[PDB]
RNA sequence: GGGAUUUUAAUAGCUGGCUAUUAAAAUCCCG
C-alpha cells in the first residue's frame, strides 16, 4: 500500500528513473512522467536504452500461505520433530561495487557437515530486453574481521556446478536419516537470499523412481527425486528453514554458543558458523527443555538393539550380583523401579531424578554419596555421572560412535534418538578411573535338552564338554552382545571382577 | 545506497514466485485462493481513442480498455526472474499492454492467463474476431 | 554494504492529531 521495502531495490548508480514502458513499478518511474492522479504520461523524450541495472535480492519473506503448498519456515515443535534433517547453514557475503552499490552477494557458503563452497559474485541485472542472473563486480567486507575473505574473491566457482555439489553433499549426508532437509540458520535474511540461488519450492512431490518424498529437483530433466536418486540433480526441493535468533537469543552467535559449549572452537569460517548454529539449536531444544513428548519413528534396527540391551543386562547384572556375595543392590537411574533380574534373593533399592513410581526415591550423584552407597552394588545403566564410584556396574553410551540413531550434539555430547531424544554427555575416559573394562563372558543355569570357551560359566563347560543347546545359546548371546557393543555402549565394572567366583552356583 | 522500487505488500508473493518451480501456477493459485493481486503497476493516462490492440509501441486503448506499461504487467519482470520465452527476451517490456476495463483488478493475472491473437493481434476472447 | 528499533529534521498528504517518503543521529544484529 504505502510501506516500501528494500526488496528488488535499484542498486544502479544512475541518477534518474526508467521510462514508463520500461519501469517495473510506478515507484521506479522517473518523476518527470508522473501526474497528480498516480498516472504516468508518455512524453516525447526518448528513452535511455540500452541499460543494465543491478537489482537487490535482500528482503525475501516466505510467509505466504497457499493451499497445497507446505509451510517452510517451521516453528520450534515441528523442528524438534524434524531433528534428523538439521543442517546448519551460514553464508558470508561480498558487497556490490563499481557499477552498483546497495546489495550483497554470497561468497562462501558453509554447512554443518564441515563443507565450504566458494562462489563467484553473481547477481540479477535488469536490462531493456529483460533480466539476467550473471556475474557482477564485488568487494570484500572492509575491516580486519573479514581479512580472511579477501583471498576468497579469487577462488570462486560457477553457480551451476556449486548447485550440484551442494545437492550431492546433502544427498550423501541425509540419505539414511530423513526424507527432508531443514536449514538451521542464525540470521535468515541473507541466508534465504543465498538459498534463492540453489533452492526450489512448490507442492510436495513424489520421487520419480520410488515412493519416497522428493527432496531434489532437476531443471534439465524437470524431474523430482529423493536423496537416493538425486544423481546429477541441481536444485534442492522444498527445504525447511529455522531461525535460531527468533527463539529468544540476545547477542551474536559466538557469545551465545561459547556460553554452553567449548568443543567447536575454530577459525572464522562459514562452516564453523553453521556448526555453532546447529550446536546452539541442539542445546536450545534438547538440553534447555528436555522430556518434550515427541516419539521418533524407527529407521534400521532400534527394536533389535532394545531387545539385545536387555539380553546383555540380564546376564551382566545377574553375574555381578552372584559374584562377591553382594546382597544389597542400588539401581540408581531406574525410572519405574522394575528390577533387572529376580532370580537371586538380594535386597533391591531404586533411585531416579524423576521417579514415576512411589517405590523409587529422588537422587542426584555428585561423588559425595560415595561413602553413602558403600554397602552394596551400584547399577548405572544409561546413567550419566561425571565420576563413578568404585563398587558399581556401569553401561555408558560412547558419543564418539556416530550412527543413524546417534546425531552430533552439544559440548561433545550426542543426540541419541531411540523412540525418544536423549542428550548424552561426552564420553570421558577419566570417569571410569576407579573401574575396569568388563570382560566378555556368558553365564547360564538352564537345564539341558562345535564350541570351546574359556569364559563360559556352565556346569557343561565346567566338566570340559559342550552340547548343541549351549553351542546355540552362546552364539545368540554373541550376536546380541556384538550388536550392543557395535552400537556404542561400553560396559565397566568394579576392579576386582573375575568369573572364578561364579562356579559356586 | 540505491533507490527503492516495490511496496512491502507485494513482497510476500513475489518472493514465492522467486522460489517456485513454475511461477505462473504459483501466482494463479495465490490469487485464486484469496490472496491480494499485484499492485504498483504503471497505469498510463490516455485519450482512450486507440485501435485496441493487445501490445503496442504506444498507448492504443479504446474506451473499454486501460493502458499499462509492459514491464509492470509481466510477472517475470516484477519478480526479476528468468523469462520462459525464446532467447530470454520479454514480449511486454518496452511496450504498452491494453487490458479490458473489467479485468483491471489483476493485470498480471490477465497477462498470465491470456495470449494475443497471431493474426489480428487482439486479445483472444476480448476483441479478436477470426472465426 | 544490508536490516531492525528509537529520536530528530525536511517534504507530501489527511483529519489539536495522524500517516507515509527522504535525510541525519544513537543502539543492536548480519556481512
Ligand atoms: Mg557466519
Ligand atoms: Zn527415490
Ligand atoms: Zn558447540
Ligand atoms: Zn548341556
Ligand atoms: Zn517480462
Ligand atoms: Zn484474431
Amino acid at each position: 500500500s504505502q510501506i516500501v521495502t528494500g526488496l528488488f531495490k535499484d542498486c544502479s548508480r544512475e541518477t534518474s528513473g526508467l521510462s514508463p514502458a520500461y519501469a517495473p513499478t510506478y515507484v521506479s518511474v522517473d518523476d518527470k512522467y508522473k501526474t497528480s492522479d498516480e498516472l504516468c504520461v508518455n512524453l516525447n523524450l526518448p528513452a535511455n536504452v540500452p541499460y543494465s541495472r543491478v537489482i537487490s535480492r535482500m528482503g525475501f519473506k516466505l510467509d505466504a500461505t497457499v493451499p497445497g503448498y507446505p509451510k517452510l519456515f517451521i516453528t520450534r515443535e515441528e523442528a524438534v520433530r524434524q531433528v534428523r534433517s538439521w543442517i546448519g547453514f551460514d553464508v558470508e557475503g561480498a558487497h556490490a561495487s563499481r557499477n552498483a552499490c546497495g546489495t550483497n552477494v554470497p561468497l562462501q557458503l558453509g554447512f554443518s557437515t564441515g563443507v565450504n563452497f566458494v562462489v563467484q559474485p553473481v547477481g540479477v541485472v535488469d536490462t531493456e530486453w529483460g533480466n539476467m542472473l550473471t556475474g557482477i563486480a564485488a568487494r570484500p567486507p572492509p575491516g580486519e574481521q573479514f581479512k580472511h575473505l579477501v583471498p576468497l574473491m579469487h577462488k570462486g566457482a560457477a553457480w551451476p556446478i556449486v548447485r550440484r555439489r551442494i545437492v550431492q553433499m546433502l544427498s550423501d549426508t541425509l540419505d539414511k536419516l530423513s526424507d527432508y532437509c531443514t536449514f538451521v540458520c542464525w540470521a535468515h535474511g541473507f541466508a534465504l537470499t543465498s538459498a534463492s540461488y540453489f533452492c526450489k519450492i512448490g507442492k510436495e512431490q513424489k520421487c520419480c523412481m520410488c515412493n519416497r518424498r522428493a527432496a531434489a529437483y532437476s531443471s534439465p530433466l524437470q524431474s523430482y527425486a529423493c536423496w537416493t536418486h538425486s544423481c546429477g540433480y541441481d536444485y534442492v526441493y522444498n527445504p525447511f528453514f529455522v531461525d535460531v535468533q527468533q527463539w529468544g537469543y540476545v547477542g551474536n552467535l559466538a557469545t551465545n554458543h561459547d556460553r554452553y559449549c567449548s568443543v567447536h572452537q575454530g577459525a572464522h569460517v562459514a562452516s564453523n558458523d553453521a556448526i555453532m548454529t546447529r550446536c546452539l539449536a541442539i542445546h536450545s531444544c534438547f538440553i534447555e527443555r528436555v522430556d518434550w513428548d515427541i516419539e521418533y519413528p524407527y529407521i534400521s534396527h532400534e527394536k533389535k538393539l532394545n531387545s539385545c540391551c536387555r539380553i546383555v543386562e540380564r546376564n551382566v547384572v545377574r553375574a555381578a550380583l552372584l559374584a562377591g556375595s553382594f546382597d544389597k543392590v542400588y539401581d540408581i537411574g531406574n525410572p519405574k523401579g522394575i528390577p533387572i533380574v529376580d532370580d537371586p534373593v538380594v535386597d533391591w533399592h531404586y533411585f531416579d531424578a524423576q521417579p514415576l513410581t512411589r517405590k523409587v526415591q529422588q537422587l542426584f550423584y555428585t561423588e559425595d554419596m560415595a561413602s553413602r552407597f558403600a554397602d552394596g552394588l551400584c547399577l548405572f545403566w544409561n546413567c550419566n555421572v561425571p565420576k563413578y564410584p568404585n563398587n558399581a556396574i556401569v553401561c555408558r553410551f560412547d558419543t564418539r560412535v556416530h550412527s543413524e540413531f546417534n546425531l552430533p550434539g552439544c559440548d561433545g555430547g550426542s543426540l541419541y534418538v531411540n523412540k525418544h531424544a536423549f542428550h548424552t554427555p561426552a564420553y570421558d575416559v577419566s570417569a571410569f578411573r576407579d573401574l575396569k573394562p568388563l570382560p566378555f563372558f556368558y553365564y547360564s543355569t538352564t537345564p539341558c535338552e562345535p564350541l570351546k570357551s574359556a569364559v563360559c560359566i556352565t556346569a557343561c563347560n565346567l566338566g570340559g564338554a559342550v552340547c548343541r543347546k549351549h553351542a546355540t545359546e552362546y552364539r545368540e548371546y554373541m550376536e546380541a552382545y556384538n550388536l550392543v557393543s557395535a552400537s556404542g555402549f561400553r560396559l565397566w565394572c568394579y576392579k576386582t571382577f573375575d568369573i572364578y567366583n561364579l562356579w559356586s552356583t | 545506497a540505491g533507490s527503492n522500487t516495490e511496496f512491502a505488500s507485494n513482497s510476500s508473493v513475489l518472493s514465492l514466485v522467486n522460489f517456485t518451480v513454475d511461477p505462473q501456477k504459483a501466482y494463479l493459485d495465490f490469487v485464486n485462493a484469496g490472496g491480494a493481486p499485484l499492485t504498483n503497476c504503471v497505469k498510463m493516462l490516455t485519450p482512450k481513442t486507440g485501435t485496441g490492440i493487445a501490445i503496442s509501441v504506444k498507448p492504443e486503448s479504446t474506451a473499454d480498455q486501460e493502458t499499462y506499461g509492459g514491464a509492470s504487467v509481466c510477472l517475470y519482470c516484477r519478480a526479476h526472474i528468468e523469462h520462459p520465452d525464446v532467447s530470454g527476451v520479454c514480449k511486454y517490456k518496452g511496450k504498452f499492454v491494453q487490458i479490458p476495463a473489467q479485468c483491471v483488478r489483476d493485470p498480471v493475472g490477465f497477462c498470465l492467463s491470456n495470449t494475443p491473437c497471431n493474426v489480428c493481434q487482439y486479445w483472444i476472447g476480448y476483441g479478436c474476431n477470426c472465426d
